[PDB]
């Protein structure tokens, strides 16, 4: 029962999902506890578990800072597990977004984050992003590091170093490419034939060695100029999971 | 004796933490080798520093 559709939550936390008592009995979970929710591609991040008697059977509340994390938009579906070995963070580093600090003055730290990290244990994972609003502005924080890793808790104890370089949003996705089955259209056949040949050998290895074969290895791949060879090498590559090189 | 590594003007310029820095080089929020990476030691105008470790002949 680890499906659930997705709503827009009302609230206003970025680590927050709320869960269906009947669901929240079937996720076998209790209020307040972190769990961890995977979306599209290999985006994934952890969430403070909420209960919601409204919120109807198989359906949860996840605000946009979280869908736009996940790669995923409104009505979508999850993988949600139980994350209670979550750990609290010793020392984080956090660097405010570029656009988001045009012209805003004074501590941006104490201004914004502080009240936004008093006692709030909103757990954080590598990559993540949170929307905090102060004054009367809205500033964005991107989880730049984290120690222990991968993803933990934002306690007191926690030392927050937000010095460093503002992050620019366009760099994110200009001067990198996340491209998924989504970007490409008009081949399916040719898809097909590279996943089967891709994934299978490497997300599922085994299967192989229970057949007691050895996979083909390389693959050559030809057709006109500007078809979109590079680009469906590239979403193979990033849907796999695998390091790409 | 101590000078080959920690004496004068070792301490002045902390050639153990700038070591130590070049090899765990990272903003990231004792010994010295030489097996790693260099890093810039720049000194004024007039000033030499012959504190390298030694290294003795090939044997
Ligand atoms: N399904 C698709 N088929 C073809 N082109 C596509 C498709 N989806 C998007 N495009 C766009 O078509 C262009 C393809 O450029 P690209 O250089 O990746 O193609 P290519 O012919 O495989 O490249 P090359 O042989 O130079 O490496 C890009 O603008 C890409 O955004």
């Amino acid at each position: 029962d680890n499906m659930l559709l997705v709503d827009d939550a009302i609230n206003d936390d970025n680590s927050v999902i709320a869960i269906n008592s009947n669901t929240m009995d079937k996720l076998e979970l209790f209020r307040g506890d972190t769990v961890l929710v995977k979306g599209k591609k290999r985006k994934d991040t952890v969430l403070i578990v909420l209960i919601d008697d409204e919120l109807e059977d198989g359906a949860c509340r996840i605000n946009r800072v979280v869908r736009n994390n996940l790669r995923i938009r409104l009505g979508d579906l999850v993988t949600i597990h139980p994350c209670p070995d979550i750990k609290y963070a010793t020392r984080i580093s956090v660097l405010p977004i570029a656009d988001t600090i045009e012209g805003i003055t004074g501590n941006l730290f104490d201004v914004f984050l502080k009240p936004y990290f008093v006692e709030a244990y909103r757990p954080v994972r590598k990559g993540d992003h949170f929307v905090v609003r102060g004054g009367m502005r809205q500033v964005e924080f991107k989880v730049v590091d984290v120690e222990p890793e991968e993803y933990a808790v934002v306690a007191q104890d926690t030392i927050i170093h937000w010095e460093g370089e503002p992050i620019n949003r366009e760099d994110e996705e200009n001067n990198m490419n996340e491209v998924g089955y989504d970007d490409i259209g008009g081949c399916r056949k040719q898809m097909a034939q590279i996943r089967e040949m891709v994934e299978l050998p490497l997300r599922h290895p085994q299967l192989f060695k229970a057949i007691g074969i050895k996979p083909p290895r390389g693959v050559l791949m030809y057709g006109p100029p500007g078809t979109g060879k590079t680009l469906m090498a590239r979403a193979v590559a990033n849907e796999t999971g695998a390091f790409f090189f | 004796p101590s000078v080959l590594g920690q004496g004068s003007m070792s301490t002045r310029i902390d050639y153990a933490g700038i070591a130590n820095s070049s090899r765990n080089k990272l903003s990231k929020f004792m010994k010295i080798t030489f097996d790693g990476e260099p890093a810039k030691l720049d000194l004024p105008e007039g000033q030499l520093f012959f504190g390298f470790p030694m290294v003795l002949p090939k044997e």
